[PDB]
RNA sequence: ACCAAAGCUAGCUCAACAUAAAUAAAAUAAAACAUUCACCUAACAUUAAAGUAUAGGA
RNA sequence: GAUUACCCCUUCUACCUUUUGCAUAAUGGUUUAACCAGAAAAAAUCUAACAAAGAGAACUUUAGCUAGAUACCCCGAAACCAGACGAGCUACCCAUGAGCAGUUUAAAAGAACCAACUCAUCUAUGUGGCAAAAUAGUGAGAAGACUUGUAGGUAGAGGUGAAAAGCCUAACGAGCCUGGUGAUAGCUGGUUGUCCGAGAAAGAAUUUUAGUUCAACCUUAAAAAUACCCCAAAAAUUCCA
RNA sequence: UCGCACACGCUUACAUCAGUAACUAAUAAUAUACUGAUAAUUAACAACCAAUAAACCAAAACAACACUAAAACGUUUAUUAA
RNA sequence: UUUACCAAAAACAUCACCUCUAGCAUUACUAGUAUUAGAGGCAAUGCCUGCCCAGUGACACCAGUUUAACGGCCGCGGUAUUCUGACCGUGCAAAGGUAGCAUAAUCACUUGUUCUCCAAAUAAGGACUUGUAUGAAUGGCCACACGAGGGUUUUACUGUCUCUUACUUCCAAUCAGUGAAAUUAACCUUCCCGUGAAGAGGCGGGAAUAAAAAAAUAAGACGAGAAGACCCUAUGGAGCUUUAAUUAACUAUUCCAAAAGUUAAACUUAACAUGGACUAGCAAUUUCGGUUGGGGUGACCUCGGAGUACAAAAAACCCUCCGAGUGAUUUUAAUCUAGACAAACCAGUCAAAAUAACCCAUCACUUAUUGAUCCAAAAU
């Protein structure tokens, strides 16, 4: 009765899975995402699916800029 | 050895497949020997290889 | 108080000892089913090897 | 509960099973008595023996080892297979016997009608019956492919069948008896004394949807942690005083 | 109105006497079909018996005959023997 | 003659017709011999049984023959008041329904139209033919006689009916003797309006009602009686059929062996019985999905992206749009140490840093574009 087809997806659970101020480790996964919502700042990662990790034992901490760029930091 | 040998049968002789028994019984024909000892003529139906190691065994 | 229950004794189970012929299957288990299946028909004592060596739509 | 040594009035929707939900016009039960359906220790928790050893010549062992004590119920098929019993019923056939008035008629065991006998067309009655195939009226054949006695033969991985999927001892899509057998049943119908504490309605898969396997929960007995309600720093929430 | 004899069978039901509260024949009467005890007809009736070897063609239907479906049972001779 | 026990009929059988297979011996056929026996179809008799052998079957052998073998026997366009199309043209096929029959045991539209029958005729009879979807031995068209078969019209006669009434007998009823059955949770058992799993005597509110039988009526107690025979479910059973897949036993073959002969200094024959593989016709075991506004049919089954699913995840419907089982161009992904995301199991992503040797990337919008075990192979 249904011409029409289409099947479904399983989620990937794209997001964040840090947050600012939180102690994270060397390694850890930050946040991900599909392309680019946000951009990795100093000490953070990037990877093929783009998704931002950290390169070193810090704090996160998201920082706006405007020359419109979103960074996240690591600062240890 | 002979007699009643009844085995079971396969079709390509590796089985993953049915297997069913199968009956198997020897050749009969008949042998005329003399035997001199006896001064008789003595007939045989028995089997045909055995005279092979009969004839070997005098 | 009426039909009624309640009062005994035969009887046996089991262990030990004495003393005119010719491959049986299948249901079933593998949640279907098809190779496969401890088992059962007759011979097969204890401890440990051992549920091991291997075999099996492995 | 009141009330009189009795009753009316007022206060209350059987039990059980199955279910989202039953007093339910869903299920089971006449009543009573009696009979009747959770018997398996590996790893574990616990009580004791000894301890780098335990344990009755066998195994384990960076606190183990040995012993004891704790949790997994019954009834039910339709069918399959094996070995036999069945043609005194019935179906066909073999052997040997018997039976089938009378009337019209040209020679005619020839035609038609009609009693016995062999069948069961229609109607009615009978419907835990007279009877698990009936009785009454009526109807067919009635010298023929007829009816019947006695003595025999053919059976289930078949026989027989003027062939209907009929018959083969009152139910034959394949008889009955015994055995395999306590076959298999994810189904349905069932599973009995007291008290106390806590206390479940949906994540993905499955020749799967009336069933299972670990998560989502829960319970017992111990330890080491901390957890939540969570404002502004920030990205209805996700986080944190 | 429809039944008396011959069976295959059916294993004292039957006949006489005695007793019937009770059971037995859905009750009584009683009894051929209840209990108890005691009677249960023969034969020339029906079952049970010679071994073989030879001869012969042209069915039965109150049948010289005819027809068809090509014919239940029948007799004779000789030997041995009871 | 046939479903003994719901069907007695058009069914089967039957004389007869035709096709086709059997030239052979002593417990069928048959103590038979082509005028006989087996098999199939048709079904007295009467008149007939036309065409097609490309496929299947069968017979002679690869080619052909064979319809009383399995079966098959067309469409469109044009042509004279109207209409119709003797005729012609064309496509296709192995060949395109001849005689006869026909709203039929066949006709959907349909109660075809016309005629007969009747005061009225979806039935019946007689005709017409655009025969959805007749057809010549699963025979065609008729046919005297025959039929407990299936239909239609006049007459005759009737309690069938208008329209019922009376009587007789056996039951029912009474008394006496003997004394059942299924059923049954317990029952003090009213009705109405509403509610309650949606049809209440037991709930609510009103109405009605001292307590108990017998002879009768069958509305209710979803009455009694059968664990629905329809529907669907179960990885139930059984019967039947096949080109479902997989193949022992039986009837006939091809070869090599057993048993016999032949030449020269390696080859040919089978009388009886018995083998190994092998080729056909017969037979033997089971399977027969799920999702599903019942099932079947249809559609769908794994994966990716964009909405449904508004500012971290996830979230269904037989909701809604598009995409994949890869396509191509250049450089080439060598060894392993942390630490995280997602996650029931199993499969998927990111990756500092160390060492050896140099100094992955673009398009198909960005991502998709695959497969967990055991078993085979180019060779390790």
């Amino acid at each position: 009765s249904s011409k029409n087809l289409g099947g479904k997806s399983p989620g990937k659970r794209f997001g964040i899975k840090k947050m600012e101020g939180h102690y994270v480790h060397a390694g850890n996964i930050l946040a991900t995402q599909r392309h680019f919502r946000w951009h990795p700042g100093a000490h953070v990662g990037l990877g093929k699916n783009k998704c931002l990790y950290a390169l070193e034992e810090g704090v996160v901490r998201y920082t706006k800029e405007v020359y419109y760029k979103t960074f996240v930091h690591v600062v240890p | 050895g002979e007699g009643w040998v009844l085995g079971h049968r396969y079709v390509n002789n590796d089985k993953l497949s049915k297997r069913v028994r199968k009956v198997w019984k020897p050749q009969l024909f008949q042998r005329e020997l003399y035997s001199e000892i006896l001064d008789k003529r003595f007939t045989v139906t028995v089997t045909m290889r055995t005279l092979d190691l009969i004839d070997q065994a005098c």
